[PDB]
């Protein structure tokens, strides 16, 4: 059988705030940069990935273009990668140069931002959709007890409450960047807490970070890959109203989660 | 035998019993980059079937004999008659209700064989706590006037919902809401492509988690959403176990 391994495949990427991994204005030359742009049909935004480890956009294949952290990524010649092993993509969709480790990050949110290899943090402008399918998935997000999530208090928290099919509030549109947002307003995210003495998750103005990179597992749990943690209920009660950050643990149902589209 | 009487029949049970299926298909389970359990294959006859039990309303109960390789129905038993598909293991005859009274129905275990001699699509099939007690009652007597649709319920309901959680959570919703729902593309296209996504997925492991094709999974809008890769939450939180295919 040869369609188990496939030679080749062309297809988008998406990230940061949903906008695609492109080459500046189709630049054909070596060390012709990268950027964020908003996503279209055009052939400077389709990346063709092979067995090679490569990824390709008009014949010429995506790298970074330092050893340290800073500097950008960008598209060249792939002879010159020819003992090289190229890019390797984690579960979460943390795409890193397997040599350097430094991994395809956007350190802004805005069009024409240049790409660039940093040291991997877990954030959610280091997390990418591979794949022609850009846009946000529109959900709900069942836990324990049944419940559904709901954004609560001007968009401020969230806790669990019962699914009400109509319900505005209790659907989530899921970015590119691994981050949970709201989707009647898809400025806020949902946010792991930046107060150190609470463990408490709220909804914030979305910023690239950590504490909005959420990774739907196949265990069944939300994870925060940055924090070594996943999405629990407080004290397995869903009528606290309070949803955690917590260490992994099969004692309870409260870090099992669904996603229903 | 793992069971599921419609008498004990909650939301908390339903998933109770979903889960402990999954977790008995998935033994020896092997496991790629995407960390979901890939059935066992080139299983001998003798260990190939898992048994489970459904009650009805009038305490009676159906044995059917779950396929471990593709999680599909091979046979069923009833008191002391038991019934086979024609493409089921040709040796299951001599492996499973050897104590009964053997019959071959004069179909397959596929949707498409499965419609074709009912009549009926899975899309005029309502399905519910209602219609699977129905289903039970349908196949313990055996007529066959109702024998294809009960099928169609059954495999749904129990084997579509253990592949897939967003098939789960239908029924889930259903049992809460106390409302009958008809499969929408959503549904359907996940039971299609359950075959294709296994290959996929494992042929991804050659391409950093990237499809050899697309795959298009409806959502409750019925919009199409092409799945091409891995790293799609409507694939990786929703299908619980696929089929083997490629080492
Ligand atoms: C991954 O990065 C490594 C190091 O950053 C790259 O390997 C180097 O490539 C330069 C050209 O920029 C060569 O002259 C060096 O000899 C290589 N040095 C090392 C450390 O091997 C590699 O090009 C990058 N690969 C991709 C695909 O991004
Ligand atoms: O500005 C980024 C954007 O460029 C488009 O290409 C332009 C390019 O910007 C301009 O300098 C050149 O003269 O014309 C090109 C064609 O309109 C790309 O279409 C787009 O993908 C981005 O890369
Ligand atoms: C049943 O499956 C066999 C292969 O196992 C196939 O040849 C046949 O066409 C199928 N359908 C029927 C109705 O026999």
């Amino acid at each position: 059988n040869e369609q188990c391994s496939p030679q080749q495949r062309t297809t988008r990427i998406s990230g940061r705030d949903g906008l695609c991994v492109d080459v500046y204005g189709a630049l054909t030359a070596d060390g012709s940069r990268v950027i964020l742009y908003p996503c279209g049909q055009q052939q400077n935004q389709q990346w063709t990935f092979y067995p090679d480890n490569t990824i390709r956009s008009l014949g010429k294949c995506l790298a970074t273009s330092a050893l340290s952290s800073g500097s950008n990524v960008v598209i060249t010649n792939c002879d010159y990668l020819r003992y090289d092993d190229g890019w390797m993509v984690s579960s979460s969709g943390t795409m890193m140069n397997k040599s350097s480790h430094l991994v395809l990050t956007a350190n802004a949110a805005t069009s024409r931002t240049n790409l660039t290899g940093e040291n991997n943090v877990f954030a959610a402008k280091q997390a990418w959709r591979i794949g022609n399918y850009v846009e946000p998935i529109v959900t709900t997000i069942i836990g324990l007890r049944h419940m559904c999530l709901e954004a609560t208090d001007n968009d401020t928290n969230v806790w669990l409450e019962s699914c009400v099919k109509n319900k505005t509030k209790q659907y989530w549109a899921l970015y590119s960047d691994d981050t949970i947002r709201v989707n009647n307003n898809r400025n806020l995210c949902v946010s792991s807490s930046t107060d150190s003495s609470s463990k408490l998750i709220v909804i914030r103005r979305c910023d690239g970070s950590i504490n909005q990179r959420w990774v739907f597992t196949p265990q069944g749990t939300i994870s925060n890959p940055g924090y070594e943690a996943v999405m629990d209920v407080a004290q397995n009660d869903v009528y606290l109203k309070k949803i955690v950050l917590s260490s992994a643990t099969d004692k309870g149902n409260g870090q099992q989660w669904t996603v229903f589209y | 035998n793992l069971s599921l009487s419609q008498s004990n029949f909650s939301a908390d049970t339903y998933k109770s019993f979903i889960k402990n299926l999954r977790k008995q298909l998935t033994i020896g389970a092997s496991y790629g980059s995407a960390g979901i359990p890939i059935l066992k294959h080139s299983v001998p006859i003798c260990e190939r079937f898992l048994l489970v039990d459904l009650t009805n309303g009038d305490n009676e109960t159906i044995t059917l004999a779950i396929n471990v390789e593709d999680a599909g129905f091979a046979a069923y038993r009833a008191a002391d008659r038991s019934y086979f598909f024609q493409n089921a293991p040709p040796i299951a005859s001599y492996v499973i209700f050897t104590d009964t009274n053997q019959n071959i129905m004069n179909f397959n275990n596929t949707f498409e064989s499965i419609e074709i001699v009912g009549g009926t699509t899975r899309s005029e099939t309502p399905l519910g706590i209602m219609h699977f007690e129905a289903s039970i009652f349908h196949l313990f007597v055996h007529d066959e006037n109702y024998v294809p649709t009960s099928f169609l319920v059954l495999i749904q309901m129990v084997l579509e919902a253990a592949k897939f959680k967003f098939i789960e959570q239908k029924v889930i919703h259903s049992i809460m809401d106390m409302e009958d729902f008809t499969p929408g593309l959503a549904m359907l296209s996940l039971e299609e492509n359950w075959t294709q996504l296994s290959l996929q997925l494992q042929a991804s492991e050659s391409l950093n988690g990237v499809f050899g094709d697309s795959v298009s999974l409806y959502n409750s809008m019925d919009e199409p959403i092409g799945v091409d890769s891995m790293y799609y939450p409507i694939l990786t939180a929703n299908m619980a176990f696929q089929l083997y295919q490629c080492p």
